[PDB]
């Protein structure tokens, strides 16, 4: 009953890692988004919907371990 | 006289014969280690200019000059068989070090006053993030008040420790074994490179402490 | 500023000079670059390939010869250039492949002639490839 | 043993250095120091020349 | 593609790519203007004091 | 520990070898340049 | 051969060796106190 | 069952390292499609199907980890 | 009893390591940012919104991960 | 073989970290697909099946990972 | 309570390697700050505010970490 | 055998992680394939052989890692 | 008591991970640093001055790495 | 014994970590490769031994985890 | 003398870890030192110094990890 | 002293990831002169023994790492 509450945690802690790399993606493609932005002005309009929806696919894809480690803890 | 003091005594001692008996009549030809002394002065006078400069580098540079004859004299003597590492204990550079640092702050709080803590808002960094820098700064200070001896003392024992150690594994190299062909005689190939690693590493090291202690003075002299 | 200005120049006849224009292709050594407006000041050395030229007319191609796609924050787009692909009368498969055929033969005569041969039967390849 | 054959590599360690590093820092010394004798009797052609 | 080292410059590289147009031109466009500037009669003839003026090459 | 025999006598060494350094080589570098400056001139 | 000349060595060098004074003061009061012995 | 229970949730936290991977892919092949589309806007027809492809493709690996800590934790 | 404090201590710990990813996400963000605002001064101010936005969102990500170790320690 | 069990999940949970490779290796892959796209347009086609060879090979690397997982656990 | 101390201690270890990516972001930060200013001279004084208050919080988030692994510890 | 096959199993899992560099390498050759042939079509002849050499001997290291692993299993 | 000690090792160890971050940071610090040196050799007396302060940064975050692992022990 | 050879087994494991390096050098030896040969075909005669030579260093850094491991299991 | 012997030697390992970092690091410093000399020979005088300072640095860094390992070693 | 001499094996073990690193680098090394000499062929001389020191350094790191590991099994 301990053990496996214990294991539970060190599950959640080992899983915590997931959302290093949807940070250094979503950080990447804001980047490039700013990198394309500043080479060329006129093309906000475009760029900023799809690096939103990108944004937005990291952030599923992180948010996807993110509530892995959350059952893992309350469940 | 313990065996730092005869260390010590004896790096005095070679350390004054290669230049006031290097000169056998004090010529003005400036023979071979004459010039090599010449060398030394002028790249530690234009370590001096280049990073320190624009007023007083002149002043500040003769400390440059001698800590780097002494960490030169130091790492010169560190790997000939029996050369101890200044009785082994290597917190000499830890002090050396820390006084340096004491020595910088109080120069910063002679010379600027409460000006010093200026220092930690260099350009921009208004009053919503000026804890978190002054915090910033002040944590990085304090690790430059131990990065120097924890270098060059942390190398030095470092080398001398791979130097044991690797002659200790070693001790059958033909001793009993029937494989000592060169495949058996790599292990002194690789303790050939590590001599020479540490001394390329020693060399560069104490123009590592050099440079790090002239942008330290530049740091405390000029505020930016 | 509305809209771009395209500087279109040839040594026989000059083609444009401060038109309004929309979105033209400038291939570059690396590729070609769709500027709509204004747009930040850039130089590139164009390569031989498609300028394709947007007005509220058509959209006409222009296989260009070279130049430089140079950018100024007035928005002025200066393309110094040399030969032009006037709609699709320039097209001739016949010369451009016995052309290359030909210099085939002479593309390893005498070092710079020797290299420069490949990269004329190159910018044929393209002319080949606009040819449509 | 634990400490000779430290002994034995730093013959070694001598011969490589006299080999590679001792040439060239010869050749760096006495270059410069043909370069300030020359340029020392230079100015002093020069002064001489002047006097003249 | 290397018009600089196993070329020459720039220079040469665009005199002869639009000169692959050029002579690949239909009759139509086949003009006085480019008729002029596909013929070249340009000697390199350096100069003596300057160059030793070795001979008339072509340019 | 130990400490009372290589810390201070250390600080007493480097104290020395930089006033020794300071006062006599560095003097001599100085006199060498200014006179070949000065024969150079 | 060798003359001593004056260069400055409190004058401009004071706040190393006060710096050091302090340091060895610390130590010799450390010495009975951060040694565990 | 408890010390075994205990190892399964401890590999199904491990398993969920993929989504390292998944999204700095999908992020950096999104970083690759948007510098595209800004220096070349005239790429975008020819572009977007294959970014939306590599996408999937790279969400392939975080989709299979996904699946396979969920069978581990049942 | 202890045995779960002690893995809640370690699991604390591995959450912690989450911040390596903000850490370098934040740096790539604002290093595009520096070499944008260089190539052309005049982007600066339409670049800064959406660069600090996009920063806010990683440290929200990293503050997350944060939350989770604390929500295990406390 | 109840503890055998218990490794057998721990080794599968570390052995799944290899999709992480694949992952981001096919998506470097798409990348420098979408960068030769927008430099040259003319050679997309010539780089379709030589690309898509490519992420076959680097995903063969995350299904030998599976393979492995599937090995230590059944 | 022998284990409630070890594995503070282990926590703390591992806690404390968010410096790592502190150190990794501040240099980035710094590497293309060096870039856009030796590309872009007069870009100095609007770039070094931004650049120092980017550098500094990322180093703030490896405090952070050093934080947790010293309430880890005391 | 409890303890042996248990430090076997996970001694697999974790040789189990040379194939995330293999796919790597073959993912960063294939890259700079498509980055060279997009840049100079005529290049592409010479170098595919070039990249199929490369990723072959990338792939000798995975399986390397593979047979480890596999000695560790059976 | 001996397994505090024990874990207080391991801790020790785990703490030194994160200099690996410093010292990559330091590197690529100086990477950029010769790039705009090699970029612009004029602005080099302008540039170094920082860039050792950039270096100090990171070098302090690699010094709390140790300094935290040398608490661990003593 | 038996925790011994668990142990070695477990060694023996992670020691083909080390491959991971060899595989990503090849990795970026090859890019370059590739890179250059597409910069100018000239210079491939000149360029293409150091590659090798360079692949043949880094497989020789792998083989000797490779044998080091290979030691932990014989 | 028996779990702190063993976790003094993993901890050492731990440590040992870290040598990664400053190897990559003098590597990426003699990398953009090789690139700084191949775009204009002339500054290799000025850009050798600083280069094989930072290389010297991170071989520091490294023998602090080593460091660290050797205390836990002897 | 069958744990000291199993912690003895798994500390080589995981000591031995050292020569990732010293691999990573020699390559990175080699990655930068092949790109520089194919920039300029005419620096390969001056270029040479730099590439050459670096991959020196980076194996010298590795061997670090080999020589702690083998210590950690021998010692």
């Amino acid at each position: 009953m301990q053990l496996v509450l214990a294991a539970k945690y060190i599950g959640a802690g080992i899983s915590t890692i997931g959302l290093l790399g949807a940070g250094i993606g979503i950080a990447i493609v804001f980047a490039a988004l700013i990198n394309g932005v500043s080479r060329n002005p006129s093309i906000k309009d475009t760029v900023f919907p799809m690096a939103i929806l990108g944004f937005a696919l990291s952030e599923a894809t992180g948010l996807f371990c993110l509530m892995v480690s959350f059952l893992l803890l309350f469940g | 006289l313990t065996t730092f003091s005869l260390y010590t005594i004896i790096v005095l001692l070679v350390i004054t014969s290669l230049y006031t008996l290097t000169n056998n009549n004090n010529k003005i030809i400036g023979s071979r280690w004459l010039i090599s002394q010449e060398a030394i002065y002028d790249t530690i006078m234009n370590m001096t200019k280049g990073q320190i400069g624009g007023k007083n580098w002149g002043l500040y540079f003769p400390m440059i000059f001698t800590l780097f004859m002494f960490i030169f004299i130091a790492n010169l003597i560190s790997m000939i068989p029996y050369s101890f590492a200044l009785s082994a204990h290597l917190v000499f550079i830890i002090s050396l070090s820390i006084v340096i640092w004491l020595g910088n702050t109080i120069l910063g709080l002679y010379k600027h006053g409460w000006v010093f803590f200026s220092l930690f808002v260099p350009a921009g960094t208004p009053l919503p993030l000026v804890p978190l820098l002054v915090i910033i700064e002040t944590l990085s200070y304090f690790a430059r008040a131990i990065s120097l001896g924890l270098r060059l003392g942390s190398n030095i024992l470092a080398g001398h420790l791979l130097m044991v150690i690797l002659a200790g594994l070693t001790f059958n190299f033909m001793l009993i074994n029937l494989f000592t062909l060169v495949f058996g005689f790599v292990p002194l190939a690789m303790i050939l490179a590590i001599m020479m690693l540490e001394f390329a590493i020693g060399i560069i090291q104490g123009y590592v402490w050099a440079i790090l202690t002239a942008s330290y003075l530049k740091d405390a002299v000029y505020l930016h | 500023s509305s809209g771009l200005k395209l500087q279109f120049a040839l040594p026989h006849e000059t083609l444009y000079s401060g038109s309004e224009v929309t979105q033209v292709n400038l291939p570059a050594k690396s590729g070609r670059i769709g500027v709509l407006a204004n747009h930040v000041p850039t130089v590139e050395q164009l390569l031989p390939g498609v300028v394709e030229v947007m007005e509220g007319s058509n959209s006409k191609k222009f296989f260009i010869s070279g130049g430089f796609a140079t950018v100024q924050p007035d928005s002025q787009l200066c393309v110094t250039a040399i030969e032009a692909f006037p709609l699709e009368s320039f097209s001739q498969e016949n010369i451009k492949n016995l052309l290359a055929e030909a210099k085939k033969n002479v593309s390893s005569s005498d070092a710079r002639e020797a290299a420069e041969a490949a990269i004329q039967v190159e910018v044929l390849e393209n002319l080949q490839s606009v040819l449509k | 043993n634990d400490e000779s054959i430290l002994l034995l590599t730093f013959l070694g360690f001598t011969g490589l250095v006299a080999k590679y590093l001792a040439p060239a820092y010869k050749d760096f010394a006495d270059a410069r120091m043909k370069k300030v004798s020359d340029v020392l009797n230079a100015s002093r052609n020069k002064h001489v020349e002047a006097v003249k | 593609s290397a018009w600089r080292k196993a070329g020459i410059s720039y220079a040469a590289y665009l005199n002869v790519a639009a000169q692959a147009i050029r002579s690949s031109l239909k009759t139509e466009l086949q003009t006085a203007s480019v008729l002029n500037r596909s013929q070249t009669d340009a000697f390199y003839t350096q100069y003596k004091n300057g160059t030793a003026a070795s001979e008339p090459t072509p340019i | 520990f130990y400490f009372m025999n290589q810390l201070t006598y250390g600080f007493l060494l480097m104290i020395t070898l930089l006033i020794l350094f300071s006062q006599f080589f560095l003097p001599m570098i100085l006199r060498l340049y200014v006179s070949r400056l000065f024969i150079s001139k | 051969m060798l003359k001593r000349f004056p260069t400055p060595i409190l004058k401009v060098y004071w706040p190393f060796f006060v710096a050091g004074a302090a340091v060895y003061y610390g130590m010799s009061k450390a010495a009975d106190l951060s040694s565990n012995t």
